[PDB]
RNA sequence: ACUAAUCGAACCAUCUAGUAGCUGGUUACCGCCGAAGUUUCCCUCAGGAUAGCAGUGUCGACCUUCAGUUUUAUGAGGUAAAGCUUUAAAUAUGUAAGAAGCCCUUGUUACUUAACUGAACGUGGGCAUUCGAAUGUAUCGACACUAGUGGGCCAUUUUUGGUAAGCAGAACUGGCGAUGCGGGAUGAACCGAACGCGGGGUUAAGGUGCCGGAGUGGACGCUCACAAAAGGCGUUAGUACAUCUUAUGUACUAGCCCUGGGCGCUCAAGCGU
């Protein structure tokens, strides 16, 4: 959804009398902004225990960023989906340069695919994956294969909308 | 619109599509805010935006009346029993909120905003959360009221 | 139970006593009364119609209506702000008397130590 | 007769804010932050954003 | 329609512009304000009165007060969790939030009680420059005459009974009966927005291939056109088991397709982000 960014947001329940220092959850949410960071770890804090954000704060928001986003991996991103027959579970892999980049590159592939949308996608684990052989995916097995190279048949030239006659047929090999 | 969320609309002020007002962060204005949520965009404004709002469209009640600040003389008139003598101190009591804020953030007329140059979000009737124009968003109202002021 | 003419009942209407009920619409309400008799006690209660109020007398029973803890806490403030007002006028100093809305939070720090923030993570269907 | 708009009318803004002749010219928009040398990351703050 | 057969029997002027119901019609302009089907009480059917909502005037205090709102305190409801009905709560919903107020002291009473035990009428105090939450302020209160509806319709939500399924009835809110504008290729639905006459700027709902103002715009995939654990040797995406120097092959999950406005479009001008 849009350029995301990762954030690390840290919370925790309102302190009490009973419970001074409670126990300080962290979790990492992919979001656009920092409003809804914050909004979908309240989200998932309520899922799993009893706090709500009526009753917690949030302590920290920080951006987590790529440490080689000039460096192109795999990932590996386990997933969980709200369908109408129900809830499943699956892994893509994907071929980014950042980690954002493979869940951008996720989100548009699962609501083309399965036609899953922001509110019933969970992450679950992005990890990267860090050597051959634990590829498990064919397209993207052809690809780290060695010495690739192939070429680009029939690519459309850009000629300019505005252009709307022109006066020699294009050729398609360039 | 039912009539539970349109008396808090006219106790807020807000009697009119683009209409703006600033209100206190408080449980009993935060619930009140809540509740008609389906209507108003709200955040929290900066230094320039609480600026730029009084510099231009800053409008004062005086007797009832929308009169324009133009002079400093005109503040004096109204708020100077609270200490306010100038279009700088109306700023700092609004922006840094001071024991008169109530005094006079309900001096000023509500913000007779212009429409967003640039526009909405394609569909600005859900939450901000949800890709809307709706509801809170924090420091993000800096760049509606830019937009719009 | 004693009840006066004056003072504020509350009706709550159990299913134990059948006799007279009053309506779904008037169980749980808030009311003054206007009349004393050997069972039933006179009730005067608003209704809210349109935008306006209008006002219907009744009578329940001794059954289902108990003294109202509505004005409970008018005199435990008026008695509470007298005698800060004579500590105040005593000892020369002022207080805050009426009642704060509960002003958002401040600034505070909050230590890493002994407390190492557990990282979380959504489950799996299974 | 006419309400002129201080952020563009340098003039109206004089009459309104007397300080504002000094704000530009000892250009306080433009402050720059105080010296010293900046301390490096802890290295604990590293962990806690590159966590799993 | 015609013929045969069937039933009946006047006209004139006046009373008389008879009366009853029920139709049709009811004559310049502009400005301001603008509704209703709803509460209580009677009695012939043939329906009355009233309350409301409204218009003109008119009179008394001065936004003190008030409020389809929140908050604080305290009732009332069901549904999870939960304990051995209490627990903590959603959701809407009553009451109170000072000087028109409090507490206790002391007398009386026609009332009540063992008794100021209470109730009512009289005594005492304190805060009038935080008078004891927030927000709002175009504050109200009270008279007359004079209307029009007083019995409806639609939608939501709740609730009740019931059918083979239907359906039926209330109450609440919004609306209609009394509304123009942009959209919905079209609209009595819905979406936006409500209206003096003009200039400029920006938008909403909807759109940007042509009709038509605006992108043959950018990124990534898929497709060639009733109904069931349905048939697919069409394609793609994911999961679970088995072989392997001793790449596979079986079954599912998800897409979406074959079977079950015009022009035109197919690396879209379709679908999802």
């Amino acid at each position: 959804m849009g350029r995301l960014q990762e954030y690390q947001v840290i919370g925790r329940h309102l302190p009490t009398e009973a419970n001074p220092n409670p126990a300080l959850y962290r979790m990492r949410i992919f979001a656009p902004n920092e409003v809804v960071a914050k909004s979908r770890f309240w989200y998932f804090l309520r899922g799993l225990k009893k706090v709500k954000k009526a009753t917690g704060e949030i302590v920290s928001v920080n951006v987590i960023s790529e440490k080689h986003p000039l460096k192109v991996k795999n990932f590996g991103i386990w997933l969980r989906y709200d369908s109408r027959s129900g809830t499943h579970n699956m892994y893509k892999e994907y071929r980014e340069t950042s980690r954002v980049a493979a869940v951008e590159a996720m989100y548009a592939d699962m609501a083309a695919r399965h036609r899953a949308r922001f509110r019933s996608i969970h992450i679950l684990k992005v990890v990267e994956l860090e050597k051959t052989e634990d590829v498990k995916r064919p397209y993207i097995k052809q690809l780290v294969a060695k010495n690739l190279s192939f070429p680009l048949p029939h690519r459309v030239p850009k000629i300019s909308t505005k252009k709307i006659f022109s006066a020699k047929r294009p050729s398609t090999f360039s | 619109i039912p009539p539970k969320p349109r008396k808090i609309l006219q106790l807020l002020r807000l009697r009119q599509i683009n209409n703006g007002v600033f209100v206190k962060v408080t449980k009993a204005t935060a619930e009140m805010i809540k509740i008609v949520e389906p209507w108003v965009a709200y955040g929290y404004p900066n230094l320039k935006s609480v600026r730029e709002l009084i510099y231009k469209r800053g409008y004062g009640k005086v007797n009832g009346q929308r009169i324009p600040l133009t002079d400093n003389a005109i503040i004096e008139e109204n708020l100077g029993k609270y200490g306010i003598i100038c279009i700088e101190d109306l700023i700092h009591e609004i922006f840094t909120v001071g024991p008169n804020f109530k005094q006079a953030a309900n001096f000023l007329w509500p913000f007779k905003l212009s429409n967003p140059n640039g526009g909405f979000r394609p569909r600005k009737f859900k939450h901000f959360i949800e890709g809307g124009d709706l509801g809170n968003r924090e420091e993000h109202i800096n760049a509606l009221i830019r937009a719009m002021n | 139970r004693t009840y006066r003419v004056g003072d504020i009942v509350d009706i709550k209407v159990n299913g134990a006593v059948q006799k007279g009920m009053p309506h779904k619409f008037y169980h749980g309400k808030t009311g003054v009364v206007y009349n004393v008799t050997k069972s039933a006690v006179g009730v005067i209660v608003y209704k809210r119609v349109k935008h306006r109020y209008i006002e219907k007398r009744i009578n329940v029973r001794i059954e289902h209506v108990k003294p109202s803890r509505s004005r409970e806490d008018f005199l435990r403030r008026v008695k509470e702000n007298a005698e800060l007002k004579k500590k105040a006028k005593a000892e020369g100093v002022p207080v805050q008397l009426k009642r704060q809305p509960a002003m958002p939070r401040e600034a505070h720090t909050v230590s890493i130590a002994d407390n190492k923030p557990v990282t979380l993570a959504p489950v799996a269907y299974e | 007769v006419q309400k002129k708009n201080p952020l563009r009318n340098k003039q109206i803004m004089l009459r309104l804010n007397p300080y504002a002749s000094t704000f530009a010219k000892e250009k306080l928009g433009e402050v720059k932050a105080e010296e010293g040398k900046p301390p490096k990351v802890p290295a604990s703050f590293k962990e806690l954003l590159h966590e799993a």
